[PDB]
DNA sequence: CGGGCTCCTCTAGACTCGAC
DNA sequence: GTCGAGTCTAGAGGAGCT
């Protein structure tokens, strides 16, 4: 199974009661180990550059994990209650039946609340980012952060794009974002047909698309699109509309708000399933370990010093390297290759006695399973080129 | 066993005096004793009895000679007899001609007659002439060496010059050194060749000894630093024809003559690479053979002269013992280098951050030509250089539109990538920036390029202008003819902005609280700064000297007192000066210390004592550094080593100052040594005593020298220190300067430097009182001048003659100070030789497991096994006693005072340091030796403690 | 001009003027970072991650939930998590009694999730997994950058960069001193005034040895970092049971590892560096400045100049250099105002692609440090920027 | 008339040679 | 034919030891 392999290779982390289909989608436990965290960080980096760096007028937003909290219904998100206050009321002076009802009313009425979606945080920063662009619509706000939803409390890491666009080109911008997100998901996928787009209608009748990933059990909405309109922005900014309307041409227009909400955690699960001898053929832009350095013969000290220099060079060049030469007990070469393939290691480098003589090292490629001899000085350039070619 | 002098000085105990001078000594001359009393009471010194120090009872080993002199002659002859035989075998040997072709094989090749080459493991004979060539590009591993034997030529080739592998181990071992194993090796710098010998790094002391032709040249026809400078410039003046410089070519010209030697113009071993050496193998081997043959001829011409001018075998034995120095290190040495370099880099990065920020802030003065109004940066190069030459939202674009816009942008960008043709092949260096900023920035092509003015340092002449240093409210100004100084505004006779100087001075005087108004050093009118006077900064050596950098360590008190201030204010100036003070030693010695040739022994090479000891760590390294010591590098025949004789002691504010503390004995071994107390001062006293009345303490100076104790702080150095209120380490400099020729001006300047409270008048009065004193020190000076002015200046103890360039016939009245100081300094060197000979004799007779570690001009450190540390301490005390007795005997005094009979304390420590109790706190070692490296404090023991611990015996 | 106002108008900060006071900023009760401030914090977190995980031997990532298991602790002030539906269900619908309401409130303090205040507990939960990853070969470590909640009653959020170092008790003090020096050097590396970063040994209520780093803010020193020489008590509390699952291989013998916690405040660190950096120029470190290149245009032909600027942008972005497209701004401003704006935004370089570039390719490059204008060819700009960024590191 | 050394960095000056 | 950049060396002032 894929979940067991990910757990043993530290892509996952949890008890067997937590590594189940229902539990994984819940988000009530830290389902990612160190390699899984690195893969999720690679996914976040690929999302960020493809949406905030390579895109025009898209800016970063950071918002709190707590919301002001209101007595409005249909809010199942867990609330914040001060522990000392509850101890003070229950102990010390004794309240009455009515007083405790008032205390519970106050908690519902006035208390913190855990955010359910990143949409509100971006909408709160609408004015500052509008002033950042000199009121020139359109512009977008992006954020990667953990959101809390009732299941216990589940945590899902969401990458949400709130795109402020004029009412005229709302459908065009929505289709633009839909095709761009579909290409982004399919860019890293060995099976890009497993990603699908379906037109969906909101409970208020608003239109959108739900990007799925065809998991082995069924499609899960890894990403959801909505044409929310001006309702949410008007709700979050009551009063004068002058601060709501942005400058688009000679007109001032309240921008329609588009929600592009992904699930980096569910996306990481999708890419782990897509990547799956036992080999996780993760895309080079996503694989957490890209070089594995090992020694092959004696002397240990000189070979270890050569490997240390090579590791320092690769780290200075931004390539993630697994120091496999530091293991006190090393397995066979075949076992190391199998372990690296299960861990989605792009390349394996073995430094031997011949390296001291001429600088030629045995380089192995995960995708082709073909050995190759390459000079030491030409390893770094080869890896950098390969990563650049895979990126573009 | 208590004895007394006719002048009441406590002499040796009866048991020791009977075994040293013997009974039957002649009674003192009554007239001489009365004269000594009259001289001694004239200065109010007669009387004042001294407490009788506890007596000593030791059964010394038999002195199998006739007296002290004969005993030392016999010891030295026994020690240096076989090496003399090996040297003589070279002089009477005929050698086959230089082989036509040199073998390319690895190892040692022996050239027989007619150039035939044969593979041999190691040279067979005992006497060799050695020269070693090292490819400096690939580190310190030896590359090739050529040797001459009394019967054949020898050549050596390393595996790195032949095999040509991609990568070689950066840590050296005995395996990749030059194997050479009662053996003598001759060479111009035997120490450099010795440092590349495999067997020399073992803890066990191989009996191989090294005779150096440069040391013998210094002994015979040596030159002082002034004499060397004059001789090189010219390359009474008859000393030039009899002396030469330390270069092998000059020595060969002086002693052997004939065709001049030529060096390789390519210099492949220093500037070239390994491939060049492979291509030019035969040419380099021929040059090495030429050097070896010249060294052999020089040795032939030098050995009889050295034996005639230094007839005492103690001199040769001491040189041979000084040629086998050995310093042990461990894995902590690498940690020391890393940590010192890291601390140096951190402090230098902080200093460079400050300097670069100041420089960048200064670059904004180009706008409006405001740099012409800056009191500091008006004189820099602010010139520039020209660059040399030969709407509504459109909406989301579709996929094809995005592709077209991406490809059009690339194509437009790539089209211009070929317009580079119009630009010079050589890239200009920052034409936009001002010239002074350009000089501070490395060029983009440099392999060590860093952003900003990375080249800035406190030693540059622009740094004080950036920091806006003001001396008493006067901006600092540099004069090429007078060094650094400052400008005093108000004079009324790019132009210097004297108006800015006046404004700054007015602001400073109104802020700090100040009011022809300044006196300082002196107004030099040759600088001719418009509207300003140039006053030189006060230098620690006088008004004649020039100040090269106001960031010297002697300006830190002036920085703290507020006379010297920095423009930005706050602690920036004090921090800069404190960083400079903490990094100056490492800035000057990091290449020396880091590039020390450390050969790490494998566990097999280590003895069973090191491995079996509990302190042994299987994960630690064990090696040794062989210091490259010239046994006679001065006219005084002292040792010379570029680093270890210049190794700074541990200081709380000096990075890398724990250098000697890093010389750590391996487990199972300890370092036992001692420092001679008031060595040269007592030598001068005992000389003056033997010239006045022939008894200890006859002169007033000898009486002052003998009476006192170091522990109680009443010795002559401590007495002077208490009198003038300075540290004893500075009273040493004061007294030695007075002894060696310093006038009253030097005394005044030294007192003012070391005692900031004293004024000029107080220092002058103190100096004149201590120099006016028919004086106390008259006899010493008279005897020193009499020995110096003799037709054959020789050492009063061993008879070693002065260099032929310093004889009165050759030089008449010139360099007389050097020739009068030579007597005392060469007497100290004879003291060291006698100590080495006696210590070797005691170690050999009583089987003390140890070897000579290092000696620096008064110290004798020994790598003794921990089981025999106190035996070594007793042996060293005995050697001190015997050396003092030998001095007294050769000077005619048939007795020895008890005060100078023994060391104050013998230091038994696990590492080399000035004091046992020091934990060596240092910026690079902030926790100390015990916390970081786990070195406990050893023991400093006087004679009585050693007697108690060893039962007064050297045998176990 | 105050630093806070400048950082607010340049979008390093955020919030109303009642949130820009010193107490409000220190509390962490509101989002205090604009897009530039978020990018600066991301750069600081990336530098921390590099220096503490990438270049450090045996340091691994870990992610833990913001919510910790509920505990009936005596005086913990950690805010609790309750379901609003259940509160309505108890209060409304069927009517309970006075005693029942007491039972519910006691149950909240008994069994309810609590927001984390430190990252130590999350790191200790993944200790066995990292033992498995390293084959139980001590020493190793777990690093994590996340948000921790501090009661202030308002709730304050602070980003914490913590490295829990598991070292044998023999070298605990040596490793603690090494980490103290390493963190102090790391904080001083990007600082214009390394003297403002200090250290001071301190002890806790249980007498454990420790040290705290400080930054001399204009109002006073604040503990931007803490290093505690914790014992084995935390591991035993998190792992009550067999010691065989906690012990790690120190050399040749198994030892329960001593725990060192190195907790730094990334938000407070960003504030410290904003004060350290601060004509009005924020001299932020080149490895921390949010915007590294800024591009402009000339005076026609606009289409070709734009095309060239688009190509140069793409070239700079593909190499991993953040770029501010100042040419696309339709608002016209003089080059003096543009340069002042770039200075206040800590923009390292401002590129001016003019019409003369279309002839040869000479673009005027202005550096923030010296404010001097230097001409360079377009093909050489990317290499120069990469070299500058790799050399400032 | 302090002496005996050691080495360093910085700077000025002269020499050499390629590109315009 | 000429200007500017390596490149090499020599001298001066500072700093370690004794
Ligand atoms: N500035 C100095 C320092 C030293 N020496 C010489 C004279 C000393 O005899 C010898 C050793 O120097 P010390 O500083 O050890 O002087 P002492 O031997 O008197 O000191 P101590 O009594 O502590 O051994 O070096 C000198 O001439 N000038
Ligand atoms: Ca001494």
């Amino acid at each position: 199974a894929l979940v067991d392999l990910c757990r043993r290779r530290h892509f996952f982390s949890g008890t067997p009661q937590q590594l189940s289909t229902a539990a994984l989608l819940s988000g009530c436990h830290a389902r990612f180990g160190p390699l899984g965290v690195e893969l999720r960080k690679n996914l976040a980096s690929q999302w960020w550059s493809s949406m905030v760096v390579f895109r025009e007028q898209v800016f970063a937003v950071d918002s709190l994990h707590q919301e002001p909290g209101s007595s409005q219904p249909r809010d199942s998100a867990f609330r914040l209650v001060s522990p000392e206050s509850i101890r003070e009321i229950l102990q010390d002076r004794e309240p009455s039946k009515e007083q405790l009802v008032a205390f519970l009313e106050n908690l519902l009425k006035t208390s913190g609340k855990l955010r359910a979606t990143l949409l509100h945080g971006a909408l709160e920063h609408y004015v500052n980012c509008l002033d950042l662009v000199n009121r020139k619509l359109p512009f977008g706000l992006a954020q990667i952060g953990v959101c809390f939803h009732p299941v216990r409390v589940g945590e899902k890491t969401e990458a949400s794009l709130v795109w402020f666009t004029p009412t005229r080109t709302s459908s065009q911008w929505l289709d633009f974002w839909l095709r761009h997100r579909l290409l982004w998901w399919r860019k890293f996928a060995m099976s890009p047909s497993n990603f699908s787009s379906a037109d969906c209608q909101d409970e208020l009748g608003r239109k959108g698309s739900k990007l799925y990933y065809s998991f082995p059990w069924g499609k899960e909405p890894i990403e959801t699109l909505w044409n929310l309109g001006d309702q949410e922005l008007l709700h979050t900014y009551p009063g004068n509309v002058s601060t709501i309307q942005g400058r688009d041409g000679r007109k001032n227009v309240v921008p329609c708000v588009l929600s592009v909400s992904g699930d980096v955690d569910l996306g990481t699960l999708a890419y782990l399933y897509d990547s799956f001898r036992k080999v996780l053929k993760l895309h080079p832009c996503l694989a957490p370990i890209k070089v594995a350095l090992d020694v092959g013969k004696g002397p240990t000290v000189e070979l270890r010093q050569v490997c240390q220099g090579l590791l320092n060079e690769l780290l200075e060049n931004g390539i993630s390297v697994w120091p496999g030469y530091s293991e006190t007990v090393h397995s066979s070469l075949e076992q190391l290759h199998s372990k690296y393939d299960e861990m989605s290691v792009l390349f394996s480098v073995l430094v031997t006695e011949t390296t001291l003589e001429n600088g030629l090292i045995q380089l192995r490629s995960r995708d082709t399973t073909m050995k190759e001899m390459m000079h030491i000085s030409k390893l770094r350039d080869f890896l950098v080129k390969y990563l650049a070619s895979a990126s573009n | 066993q208590l004895r007394l002098n006719p002048l009441l000085i406590q002499m040796l105990s009866r048991g020791l005096h009977e075994q040293i001078f013997g009974c039957g000594g002649e009674m003192p001359d009554e007239a001489a004793v009365q004269r000594s009393v009259e001289h001694l009471q004239k200065h109010g010194l007669w009387g004042q009895p001294a407490t009788p120090l506890p007596d000593v009872e030791l059964r010394l080993p038999r002195l199998f000679g006739g007296n002290l002199d004969q005993h030392f002659r016999l010891l030295a002859q026994k020690q240096s007899l076989p090496y003399l035989e090996a040297a003589a075998s070279l002089l009477e040997a005929q050698l086959p001609p230089e082989p036509k072709s040199w073998a390319w094989a690895e190892g040692w090749t022996r050239y027989g007659p007619e150039g035939e080459a044969e593979p041999v493991a190691i040279p067979e004979e005992r006497a060799l002439v050695f020269d070693v060539e090292v490819c400096l590009a690939e580190g310190t591993c030896p590359t090739l060496a050529v040797a001459i034997s009394p019967s054949a030529w020898y050549s050596w080739c390393s595996r790195r010059l032949v095999e040509e592998r991609y990568s070689w181990t950066s840590q050296l071992s005995p395996a990749d050194l030059i194997p050479l194993g009662e053996q003598l090796v001759v060479g111009h710098n035997v120490s450099f060749d010795r440092a590349h010998i495999r067997e020399q790094y073992l803890i066990q002391d191989s009996r191989m000894r090294f005779l150096d032709t440069m040391s013998m040249h210094m002994a015979i026809s040596g030159l002082s630093s002034f004499q060397r400078s004059l001789w090189m410039g010219a390359k009474s003046w008859d000393w030039m024809d009899i002396s030469s410089a330390n270069n092998l070519a000059d020595v060969h010209n002086l002693y052997v003559g004939g065709p001049p030697l030529e060096k390789e113009p390519r210099e492949l071993f220093v500037k070239g690479s390994m491939r060049d050496i492979r291509e030019n193998f035969q040419d380099l081997m021929q040059y090495c053979a030429r050097d070896v043959w010249a060294t052999f001829e020089v040795f032939q011409q030098q050995l009889p002269l050295f034996l005639e001018r230094c007839p005492h075998p103690v001199t040769l034995a001491g040189m041979l013992e000084m040629g086998v120095s050995y310093l042990p290190v461990n894995q902590n040495w690498e940690r020391y280098l890393t940590e010192a370099q890291n601390t140096y880099e951190e402090l230098q990065r902080e200093m460079k951050k400050s300097l670069m920020d100041l420089a960048n802030d200064a670059c904004q003065l180009l706008s409006g030509e405001r740099y012409k109004e800056d009191p500091w940066l008006w004189d820099l190069e602010w010139d520039l250089q020209e660059f040399k030459q030969k709407q509504e939202d459109p909406g989301p674009p579709s996929e094809e539109e995005e592709l077209q816009r991406s490809v059009t942008a690339h194509n437009r960008l790539q089209q211009l990538r070929s317009t580079t043709d119009l630009l010079p092949k050589r890239p200009q260096h920052l034409p936009g920036h001002p010239g002074w900023y350009r000089k501070l920035c490395p060029r983009l092509d440099d392999p060590a390029w860093a952003p900003g003015p990375s080249l800035l340092s406190l030693q540059m002449r622009v740094t004080p202008k950036l920091m806006a240093l003001t001396w008493d409210g006067f901006p600092l100004h540099y004069s090429d003819s007078h060094g650094w100084g400052y400008l005093v505004p108000g004079r009324r006779d790019v132009t210097c902005p004297y108006r800015a100087i006046e404004s700054l001075y007015r602001k400073h005087c109104l802020e700090q609280g100040k009011q022809t108004y300044h006196h300082g050093n002196g107004p030099y009118n040759d600088v001719n700064i418009p509207g300003c006077w140039f006053f030189k900064l006060p230098h620690k050596d006088g008004n004649n000297y020039n100040v090269g950098s106001p960031f010297a360590k002697d300006f830190l008190p002036k920085m703290e007192d507020g006379t010297l201030q920095a423009g930005p204010g706050g602690a920036s100036g004090p921090r800069a000066l404190e960083i400079n003070k903490m990094i100056s030693f490492w800035r000057n010695a990091h290449k020396r210390i880091s590039s020390q040739m450390v050969v790490w022994l494998p566990r097999s090479a280590l003895p069973r004592v090191v491995t079996r000891h509990p302190s042994f760590d299987e994960e630690g390294h064990y090696g040794a550094i062989l210091p490259q010591v010239v046994t006679a590098g001065t006219i005084t025949r002292r040792a010379v080593e570029p680093t270890w004789l210049t190794a700074s002691n541990a200081r709380p504010d000096r990075v890398g100052s724990e250098l000697k503390a890093m010389v750590q004995a391996p487990p199972g071994y300890v370092l036992v040594g001692a420092d001679v107390d008031s060595q040269e001062l007592w030598i001068a006293a005992v000389l003056g005593d033997a010239h006045f009345a022939g008894m200890h303490g006859c002169t007033a100076f000898g009486w002052m020298t003998l009476q006192g104790r170091k522990s109680r702080g009443t010795d002559l150095h401590s007495k002077t220190a208490a009198t003038v209120g300075i540290s004893r380490e500075h009273a040493k400099i004061f007294n030695y300067g007075r002894i060696y020729g310093a006038g009253q001006s030097f005394a005044e300047r030294l007192l003012m430097q070391f005692n900031h409270r004293l004024t000029r008048q107080e220092a002058a009065e103190k100096a004149q009182q201590m120099y006016a004193v028919g004086g106390t020190e008259s006899e010493m000076f008279n005897k020193l001048e009499s020995i110096a002015m003799s037709d054959t200046p020789r050492t009063p103890v061993l008879g070693c003659c002065i260099s032929r360039a310093l004889e009165p016939s050759v030089v008449q009245g010139e360099f007389i100070t050097s020739r009068v100081n030579w007597v005392v300094q060469s007497s100290a060197v004879d003291y060291l030789h006698l100590m080495l000979v006696a210590m070797k004799w005691l170690f050999e007779e009583f089987a003390i497991d140890g070897r000579f570690c290092i000696s620096i001009h008064d110290e004798v450190r020994y790598l003794v096994r921990e089981e025999d540390r106190y035996r070594a301490a007793l042996a060293l005390q005995i050697t001190n006693l015997l050396t003092r007795c030998m001095f007294a005997y050769k000077l005619g005094l048939n007795d020895l005072p008890q005060s100078v009979a023994f060391f104050s304390a013998v230091d038994i420590d696990q590492c080399l340091r000035k004091e046992v109790t020091m934990d060596c706190k240092t910026p690079s070692n902030p926790t100390g030796m015990e916390r970081r490296y786990g070195i406990p404090q050893g023991e400093a023991l006087d004679i009585y403690q050693i007697i108690e611990l060893t039962k007064g015996s050297l045998e176990k």
